Protein backbone atom coordinates (compact mmCIF):
# COMPACT_ATOMS: atom_id res chain seq x y z
CA UNK A 1 0.00 0.00 0.00
CA UNK A 2 2.58 2.46 1.68
CA UNK A 3 4.37 4.04 -2.20
CA UNK A 4 1.06 4.42 -4.16
CA UNK A 5 -0.36 5.84 -0.89
CA UNK A 6 2.45 8.60 -0.99
CA UNK A 7 2.27 9.54 -4.69
CA UNK A 8 -1.17 9.89 -4.66
CA UNK A 9 -1.63 11.95 -1.43
CA UNK A 10 1.92 13.71 -2.22
CA UNK A 11 1.50 17.58 -4.00
CA UNK B 1 -19.66 13.48 -37.09
CA UNK B 2 -17.67 15.64 -34.32
CA UNK B 3 -17.26 15.86 -30.97
CA UNK B 4 -19.13 17.58 -28.55
CA UNK B 5 -17.55 20.73 -26.46
CA UNK B 6 -17.55 18.65 -23.35
CA UNK B 7 -15.98 15.68 -25.02
CA UNK B 8 -13.46 18.39 -26.41
CA UNK B 9 -13.00 19.49 -23.16
CA UNK B 10 -12.10 15.63 -21.91
CA UNK B 11 -10.16 14.96 -24.73
CA UNK B 12 -8.04 18.26 -24.17
CA UNK B 13 -7.80 17.21 -19.87
CA UNK B 14 -6.65 14.00 -21.05
CA UNK B 15 -4.01 14.89 -23.48
CA UNK B 16 -2.41 17.65 -22.14
CA UNK B 17 -1.91 15.63 -18.83
CA UNK B 18 -0.56 12.78 -21.25
CA UNK B 19 1.55 15.01 -23.26
CA UNK B 20 3.46 16.16 -19.90
CA UNK B 21 4.48 12.29 -19.20
CA UNK B 22 8.02 11.85 -19.98
CA UNK B 23 10.82 9.33 -19.38
CA UNK B 24 14.17 11.32 -18.68
CA UNK B 25 16.91 11.37 -21.01
CA UNK B 26 18.88 10.25 -17.91
CA UNK B 27 17.37 6.82 -17.79
CA UNK B 28 17.12 6.71 -21.95
CA UNK B 29 21.28 7.58 -21.86
CA UNK B 30 22.33 4.74 -19.74
CA UNK B 31 21.08 2.01 -22.86
CA UNK B 32 23.57 3.49 -24.34
CA UNK B 33 26.40 3.21 -21.90
CA UNK B 34 26.08 0.93 -18.75
CA UNK B 35 27.91 -2.34 -18.82
CA UNK B 36 26.27 -5.18 -20.96
CA UNK B 37 25.58 -7.48 -17.61
CA UNK B 38 22.20 -9.15 -16.36
CA UNK B 39 22.73 -7.06 -13.01
CA UNK B 40 23.24 -4.02 -15.25
CA UNK B 41 20.38 -4.21 -18.04
CA UNK B 42 18.30 -5.06 -14.83
CA UNK B 43 19.24 -2.14 -13.11
CA UNK B 44 17.74 -0.16 -16.01
CA UNK B 45 14.61 -1.82 -15.94
CA UNK B 46 14.70 -0.70 -12.45
CA UNK B 47 15.17 2.83 -12.87
CA UNK B 48 12.49 2.73 -16.34
CA UNK B 49 9.97 0.44 -13.84
CA UNK B 50 9.75 3.61 -11.23
CA UNK B 51 9.78 5.82 -13.58
CA UNK B 52 6.54 3.87 -15.05
CA UNK B 53 5.02 4.10 -11.93
CA UNK B 54 5.49 7.99 -10.77
CA UNK B 55 4.32 8.39 -14.11
CA UNK B 56 1.11 6.45 -13.94
CA UNK B 57 0.20 8.08 -10.57
CA UNK B 58 0.88 11.43 -12.08
CA UNK B 59 -1.39 11.06 -14.85
CA UNK B 60 -4.37 9.28 -13.01
CA UNK B 61 -4.21 12.45 -10.37
CA UNK B 62 -5.43 14.98 -12.97
CA UNK B 63 -8.33 12.58 -15.03
CA UNK B 64 -11.66 14.45 -15.22
CA UNK B 65 -13.28 13.26 -12.21
CA UNK B 66 -10.25 11.17 -10.53
CA UNK B 67 -10.21 13.55 -7.70
CA UNK B 68 -13.83 13.17 -6.97
CA UNK B 69 -13.69 9.66 -6.18
CA UNK B 70 -13.41 8.27 -2.38
CA UNK B 71 -9.98 8.05 -1.24
CA UNK B 72 -9.73 4.36 -0.61
CA UNK B 73 -11.56 3.49 -4.61
CA UNK B 74 -8.30 6.27 -5.84
CA UNK B 75 -6.14 3.94 -4.38
CA UNK B 76 -7.94 0.61 -5.77
CA UNK B 77 -7.89 1.76 -9.26
CA UNK B 78 -4.03 2.59 -8.91
CA UNK B 79 -2.90 -0.80 -7.02
CA UNK B 80 -5.65 -2.83 -9.67
CA UNK B 81 -4.34 -0.84 -13.31
CA UNK B 82 -0.44 -0.40 -12.24
CA UNK B 83 0.62 -3.32 -14.81
CA UNK B 84 -1.45 -2.74 -17.60
CA UNK B 85 -0.63 1.00 -17.42
CA UNK B 86 2.78 0.01 -17.32
CA UNK B 87 2.66 -2.40 -20.16
CA UNK B 88 0.62 -0.02 -22.06
CA UNK B 89 3.22 2.70 -21.80
CA UNK B 90 6.19 0.16 -22.29
CA UNK B 91 4.99 -0.47 -25.63
CA UNK B 92 4.95 3.28 -26.53
CA UNK B 93 7.99 4.03 -25.12
CA UNK B 94 9.39 1.06 -27.11
CA UNK B 95 7.77 1.48 -30.34
CA UNK B 96 7.50 5.53 -30.14
CA UNK B 97 9.76 7.86 -27.98
CA UNK B 98 13.21 5.62 -28.23
CA UNK B 99 14.69 6.08 -31.80
CA UNK B 100 15.45 2.91 -33.78
CA UNK B 101 19.26 2.44 -32.12
CA UNK B 102 17.73 2.84 -28.47
CA UNK B 103 15.15 0.56 -28.67
CA UNK B 104 17.16 -2.06 -30.73
CA UNK B 105 19.95 -1.57 -27.69
CA UNK B 106 16.78 -2.04 -25.12
CA UNK B 107 15.46 -5.19 -26.54
CA UNK B 108 18.93 -6.76 -26.18
CA UNK B 109 19.58 -5.75 -22.40
CA UNK B 110 15.98 -6.81 -21.57
CA UNK B 111 16.44 -9.91 -23.16
CA UNK B 112 19.99 -10.40 -21.20
CA UNK B 113 18.09 -9.32 -17.78
CA UNK B 114 18.33 -12.99 -16.60
CA UNK B 115 14.34 -13.24 -17.17
CA UNK B 116 12.75 -16.30 -18.69
CA UNK B 117 11.65 -16.26 -22.17
CA UNK B 118 7.79 -17.41 -20.62
CA UNK B 119 7.68 -13.65 -19.72
CA UNK B 120 9.91 -11.90 -22.46
CA UNK B 121 8.00 -13.37 -25.28
CA UNK B 122 4.29 -12.04 -24.63
CA UNK B 123 6.07 -8.94 -24.00
CA UNK B 124 7.52 -8.06 -27.40
CA UNK B 125 4.37 -10.08 -29.03
CA UNK B 126 2.22 -7.38 -27.57
CA UNK B 127 4.07 -4.66 -28.46
CA UNK B 128 4.34 -6.20 -32.11
CA UNK B 129 0.61 -6.15 -32.09
CA UNK B 130 -0.07 -2.94 -30.71
CA UNK B 131 2.30 -1.22 -33.14
CA UNK B 132 0.11 -2.92 -36.04
CA UNK B 133 -2.64 -0.80 -35.51
CA UNK B 134 -0.63 2.63 -35.94
CA UNK B 135 -2.13 4.16 -32.80
CA UNK B 136 -1.97 7.75 -32.45
CA UNK B 137 -1.22 9.43 -29.45
CA UNK B 138 -5.10 10.74 -28.32
CA UNK B 139 -5.68 6.93 -29.15
CA UNK B 140 -2.65 5.99 -26.31
CA UNK B 141 -3.70 8.38 -23.71
CA UNK B 142 -7.91 7.64 -24.30
CA UNK B 143 -6.93 3.97 -24.02
CA UNK B 144 -4.78 4.56 -20.87
CA UNK B 145 -7.22 6.66 -18.84
CA UNK B 146 -9.90 3.59 -19.94
CA UNK B 147 -7.45 0.98 -18.14
CA UNK B 148 -7.02 3.26 -14.89
CA UNK B 149 -10.93 3.92 -14.35
CA UNK B 150 -11.72 0.09 -14.97
CA UNK B 151 -14.73 -0.15 -12.30
CA UNK B 152 -14.05 -4.11 -12.27
CA UNK B 153 -10.90 -3.75 -10.26
CA UNK B 154 -10.78 -5.61 -6.62
CA UNK B 155 -11.72 -3.74 -3.20
CA UNK B 156 -13.73 -0.35 -5.27
CA UNK B 157 -16.55 0.73 -2.78
CA UNK B 158 -18.23 2.54 -5.77
CA UNK B 159 -18.13 0.83 -8.67
CA UNK B 160 -21.38 3.06 -10.29
CA UNK B 161 -19.19 6.38 -9.99
CA UNK B 162 -15.74 4.86 -11.41
CA UNK B 163 -18.43 3.62 -14.33
CA UNK B 164 -19.59 7.15 -14.79
CA UNK B 165 -16.09 8.50 -15.63
CA UNK B 166 -15.01 5.39 -17.48
CA UNK B 167 -18.13 5.25 -20.08
CA UNK B 168 -17.46 9.20 -21.13
CA UNK B 169 -13.78 8.21 -22.17
CA UNK B 170 -14.98 4.73 -24.55
CA UNK B 171 -17.42 7.15 -26.28
CA UNK B 172 -15.04 9.83 -27.04
CA UNK B 173 -12.41 6.74 -28.14
CA UNK B 174 -15.31 5.41 -30.16
CA UNK B 175 -16.44 8.90 -31.87
CA UNK B 176 -12.72 9.42 -32.78
CA UNK B 177 -12.66 6.27 -34.40
CA UNK B 178 -15.55 7.26 -36.66
CA UNK B 179 -13.73 10.38 -37.27
CA UNK B 180 -10.58 9.13 -38.51
CA UNK B 181 -11.43 5.94 -39.81
CA UNK B 182 -14.62 6.16 -41.50
CA UNK B 183 -13.92 3.30 -44.05
CA UNK B 184 -12.74 1.35 -40.96
CA UNK B 185 -16.05 0.26 -38.97
CA UNK B 186 -13.66 -2.32 -36.65
CA UNK B 187 -11.16 -0.31 -35.57
CA UNK B 188 -12.48 0.72 -32.33
CA UNK B 189 -13.10 -3.43 -32.03
CA UNK B 190 -9.02 -3.81 -32.73
CA UNK B 191 -8.64 -0.97 -29.57
CA UNK B 192 -10.54 -3.40 -27.37
CA UNK B 193 -8.93 -6.62 -28.26
CA UNK B 194 -5.32 -4.65 -27.06
CA UNK B 195 -7.23 -3.85 -23.29
CA UNK B 196 -8.17 -8.04 -23.05
CA UNK B 197 -4.14 -8.59 -23.99
CA UNK B 198 -3.15 -6.36 -21.57
CA UNK B 199 -5.31 -8.40 -18.81
CA UNK B 200 -3.12 -11.30 -19.41
CA UNK B 201 0.04 -9.74 -18.23
CA UNK B 202 -2.04 -9.17 -14.79
CA UNK B 203 -0.96 -12.96 -14.53
CA UNK B 204 2.47 -13.13 -15.95
CA UNK B 205 3.43 -10.28 -14.35
CA UNK B 206 2.67 -11.29 -10.93
CA UNK B 207 4.47 -15.23 -11.66
CA UNK B 208 7.38 -13.47 -12.95
CA UNK B 209 7.68 -11.43 -9.50
CA UNK B 210 7.04 -14.58 -8.07
CA UNK B 211 9.83 -16.47 -10.01
CA UNK B 212 12.80 -14.23 -8.49
CA UNK B 213 13.92 -15.40 -5.27
CA UNK B 214 15.20 -13.09 -2.27
CA UNK B 215 18.70 -13.57 -2.79
CA UNK B 216 18.54 -13.33 -6.55
CA UNK B 217 19.82 -9.37 -8.05
CA UNK B 218 16.03 -8.81 -9.67
CA UNK B 219 14.29 -9.27 -6.22
CA UNK B 220 13.17 -5.73 -6.31
CA UNK B 221 11.32 -4.62 -2.50
CA UNK B 222 10.34 -1.22 -3.74
CA UNK B 223 8.39 -2.31 -6.68
CA UNK B 224 7.64 -6.14 -5.54
CA UNK B 225 5.70 -5.28 -2.43
CA UNK B 226 3.22 -2.80 -4.37
CA UNK B 227 2.00 -6.55 -5.85
CA UNK B 228 3.42 -8.45 -2.54
C1 LIG C 1 10.90 -1.87 -17.77
C2 LIG C 1 10.87 -3.37 -17.92
C3 LIG C 1 10.87 -3.94 -19.20
C4 LIG C 1 10.84 -5.32 -19.37
C5 LIG C 1 10.81 -6.16 -18.26
C6 LIG C 1 10.81 -5.65 -16.96
C7 LIG C 1 10.78 -6.60 -15.78
C8 LIG C 1 10.84 -4.24 -16.80
N1 LIG C 1 10.84 -3.68 -15.47
C9 LIG C 1 9.85 -4.04 -14.58
C10 LIG C 1 8.48 -4.10 -14.77
C11 LIG C 1 7.78 -3.78 -16.03
C12 LIG C 1 7.62 -2.47 -16.48
F1 LIG C 1 8.12 -1.48 -15.72
C13 LIG C 1 6.98 -2.15 -17.66
C14 LIG C 1 6.47 -3.18 -18.44
C15 LIG C 1 6.60 -4.50 -18.04
C16 LIG C 1 7.25 -4.77 -16.86
F2 LIG C 1 7.38 -6.05 -16.47
N2 LIG C 1 7.83 -4.52 -13.64
C17 LIG C 1 8.79 -4.72 -12.73
C18 LIG C 1 8.71 -5.15 -11.38
C19 LIG C 1 9.86 -5.28 -10.63
C20 LIG C 1 11.13 -4.99 -11.19
C21 LIG C 1 11.26 -4.57 -12.49
C22 LIG C 1 12.57 -4.26 -13.10
N3 LIG C 1 10.07 -4.44 -13.25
Amino acid sequence: HQLLRYLLDKD
Amino acid sequence: MELTPDQQTLLHFIMDSYNKQRMPQEITNKILKEAFSAEENFLILTEMATNHVQVLVEFTKKLPGFQTLDHEDQIALLKGSAVEAMFLRSAEIFNKKLPSGHSDLLEARIRNSGISDEYITPMFSFYKSIGELKMTQEEYALLTAIVILSPDRQYIKDREAVEKLQEPLLDVLQKLCKIHQPENPQHFACLLGRLTELRTFNHHHAEMLMSWRVNDHKFTPLLCEIWD
